[PDB]
RNA sequence: GGAGAGUUUGAUCCUGGCUCAGGACGAACGCUGGCGGCGUGCCUAAUACAUGCAAGUCGAGCGGACAGAUGGGAGCUUGCUCCCUGAUGUUAGCGGCGGACGGGUGAGUAACACGUGGGUAACCUGCCUGUAAGACUGGGAUAACUCCGGGAAACCGGGGCUAAUACCGGAUGGUUGUUUGAACCGCAUGGUUCAAACAUAAAAGGUGGCUUCGGCUACCACUUACAGAUGGACCCGCGGCGCAUUAGCUAGUUGGUGAGGUAACGGCUCACCAAGGCGACGAUGCGUAGCCGACCUGAGAGGGUGAUCGGCCACACUGGGACUGAGACACGGCCCAGACUCCUACGGGAGGCAGCAGUAGGGAAUCUUCCGCAAUGGACGAAAGUCUGACGGAGCAACGCCGCGUGAGUGAUGAAGGUUUUCGGAUCGUAAAGCUCUGUUGUUAGGGAAGAACAAGUGCCGUUCGAAUAGGGCGGUACCUUGACGGUACCUAACCAGAAAGCCACGGCUAACUACGUGCCAGCAGCCGCGGUAAUACGUAGGUGGCAAGCGUUGUCCGGAAUUAUUGGGCGUAAAGGGCUCGCAGGCGGUUUCUUAAGUCUGAUGUGAAAGCCCCCGGCUCAACCGGGGAGGGUCAUUGGAAACU
């Protein structure tokens, strides 16, 4: 139930996203516990900024993200550092 | 508006000429040659504000907020508001000489297209910082509005670096109020919009 | 009114239009001179047609722009 | 980071009222109105609702139906008709989990509801990880299926057939309880740990591979235990209203004991016994109202509001109960009554829009009965997928903020015309014409983003189990594939001054004035007040001025209002000293010294979420808006300091 996930922000046409550790029972704009950095889809270049260390503490407690959120962690190697900890 | 009928109300050649005061210094109208009276501070601080806002044609919804945008600025608030309405892009076009009136400079921003560090800017009210280049693409490269006003070679202000055919415009540290406004008294518009 | 309260109001225009059992919209306006009435009738209501031949004071008194 | 102005009067100062300039609206109305972003859009009726949709999902839980033709065979018309169970396909019912969240409304509720800080040794937590263990042996049904029966229907009843990860026994289990020991500690209840004994307490298979056909294996699910993660319940100080023309209020009330009951503490329930409890620091009562981060305003102290977005409670036509489920007393579930609607063959039933829209109705007044699951989200499933009125966008109204226009240069002749006139002129004025000009947008034709990251399937390498190089699992990378908005933004070129401005003011407040009409009449008016014949105040015209796609009026709230005055007044006569005393409560304290630390001062720590205000950057053609970082906000709690003053 505890899904680390995106959070919809910004204007009407061009969205913005914040990567958020929360409960799924709260709504799409619902409350949370603690966040990690950002996401930008409307940039044709990069600038997806992640704290890159804080979620690994939450992943050791166990919080399954959706894959659209998860592959950003693969792009910065959070999960592979975490999989090394699971191989540790 | 007429843009000249409003300055004889102010009684000053607001662009700076020898005209619009000769033969008729009385302001408009049939109560013109009937001799005027002496106003109050509220009579003065309107015209003292309007001797600056009719330079640029700024509607007072846009004139109030720039005063408030000078509020967060450091320095003396009177001379700060002098900087923002002479960093106005309408004034930058007119101070590069390619406009005979600042009203002529409005079409030189609106659809007489012009390039600020990139694509285009259709904004007569863009706040201009030092470190920007201004040019015109080949689609309106040399029209007779520019062609005559290139030939009208006016004096270049000393906060500007401008060439005629190269047409580029950059800046210095700031436009200085000693150079900017000879006619407009400052420090009265602030005491207008403090009340 | 539609509250149930019967309050004497005032007719502003240069001559009236109203007769009995009409639609009368009321704005809050103080009449110093008349004793007790503190309510204008909006000339230009759903039933009150505008006053005849008025150019200045167009928004008040419910007259359209005559001809452009 | 703090402007004032008209008005009492013959004249002056005070005093004291109201008036006015300002700032906001979820605002409405009058007149007009070209466009683009971003944002809101039933406050009155929590009044009643036509129609469609808003919550399902698993054939990899399972039986059967249901098609199917891989082939096999049959009868012949060469047109077919079949009989077996192909791949695979469909899922009424069954069973698993969800439906308790997502979403709305603001009615009650002035109290642990909420806000803040706390405490639990007095609690709970399926779905999440991680660890510890495991998953033995049987049993009886039953829906669907049919076969009858009864019903107008709603549907219901009976007789057989059958399944499962359905249900029910037997074993074994570190749960729990009992009994008896120990150890340690707290804050009284006690708590924690260890031993022994007794008592029971489970579980399930499915998917694919490998098989010696015994099975094995990964993966999913299952039973149990530990923690963590996770939300929830209960308790407590401290906060934010109106009235004393509400002063007395409560008997399960308030206490104890035991009992029952609840996940849990308890008069929570009941018996018994006791008579307390609540109160001038305002109980009880009554009117009133969802609260909060915040919004607006003020210079700050404060005041007003609690809409949208975010937190939480409460409610689901009105009222009451209750089941299954980890979790409800369940917004689109059941049962009952009350009103009402609908149907009936009168016997009977079905229904609940304050879900999205829309309509009625109310009212001054608030919008589209669209498209899409592409992104975000949830739901279930091994996944694809399915389902989504969450959400995504499109549509409406100037509702508001911001952004752009409505032509622009030149041009004196001061044209023409208009208005005024002492008839010289004056102004509408470079304003038009003329000349020159670009095309934002308007128009035409083209080009055409990012949002889309992926999943899934393929490829490998690593690691992990594995009887295994089976076969997987994750982890990496590699290929492939996915747009409602929408050919919309956008950009490119071609076209024309061509498409496009108004309302309000004009005595004094207050920037701006004349001419006609008019004669206490018609009419203005926020304030002083204007008109009984020369109205700068009425109405009109010209001409100014105001601001602008808006402007005025209207009702609100704040401000100016120092005009409830803590910061920031009064009391001789202006509004105001009780007629004076004796005094309980409350209020305040001489001097010197020791001491204490409640107040006070101060550090440290924890915390006051995010969005918003504010500091500073960055992004969108700038702005508005959006993003990044930081501060600030607490009569906060713990802890450690300071000792003059209280």
């Amino acid at each position: 139930a505890v899904k680390i996930r995106l959070k919809r922000m910004g204007a009407k046409k061009s969205p913005f996203y914040r990567i958020v550790v929360a409960d799924s029972r709260s709504p799409r704009d619902g409350r949370f516990i603690e966040t990690v950095g950002t996401y930008n889809p409307v940039a044709k270049p990069a600038e997806v900024k992640i704290d890159e260390e804080l979620a690994l503490k939450w992943l050791q407690t166990g919080a399954k993200p959706s894959d659209t959120v998860r592959n950003l962690f693969s792009s910065q190697g959070i999960m592979e550092k975490f999989h090394n900890a699971k191989q540790g | 508006g007429p843009s000249w009928k409003l300055s004889r109300r102010l009684g000053i050649s607001l662009s700076g000429t020898g005209k619009e005061l000769e033969k008729r210094p009385y302001a408009p109208g049939p109560h013109g040659p009937g001799q005027r009276k002496k106003l109050s501070e509220y009579g003065l601080q309107l015209q003292e504000k309007q001797k600056l806002r009719h330079m640029y044609g700024v509607n007072e919804r846009q004139f109030r907020t720039l005063f408030d945008k000078a509020g967060k600025l450091a320095g003396k608030h009177g001379e700060n508001f002098m900087i923002l309405l002479d960093s106005r892009l309408d004034n930058v076009v007119y101070k590069l000489g390619l406009a005979r009136t600042r009203r002529q400079a409005r079409q030189l921003v609106n659809h007489g297209h012009i390039l600020v560090d990139g694509s285009r800017v259709d904004i007569p009210s863009y706040l201009v910082k030092p470190g920007q280049t201004i040019g015109v693409r080949e689609k309106s490269r040399n029209l007779s509005i520019i062609k005559e006003s290139v030939e009208v070679n006016n004096f270049v202000p000393e906060y500007l670096t401008f060439d005629a055919e190269k047409l580029e415009g950059t800046f210095t540290r700031l436009p200085e109020r000693s150079e900017l406004a000879p006619e407009i008294n400052e420090a009265l518009i602030v005491e207008f919009y403090s009340r | 009114l539609t509250n149930g309260i019967e309050v004497t109001a005032y007719i502003p225009g240069i001559g009236h239009n109203l007769q009995e059992h009409s639609v009368v919209l009321i704005r809050g306006g103080r009449v110093k001179d008349l004793p007790g009435v503190r309510y204008h009738i909006v000339r230009g209501a759903l039933d009150t047609a505008g006053v005849e031949n008025r150019a200045q004071g167009r928004s008040k008194y419910g007259t359209k722009k005559p001809k452009a």
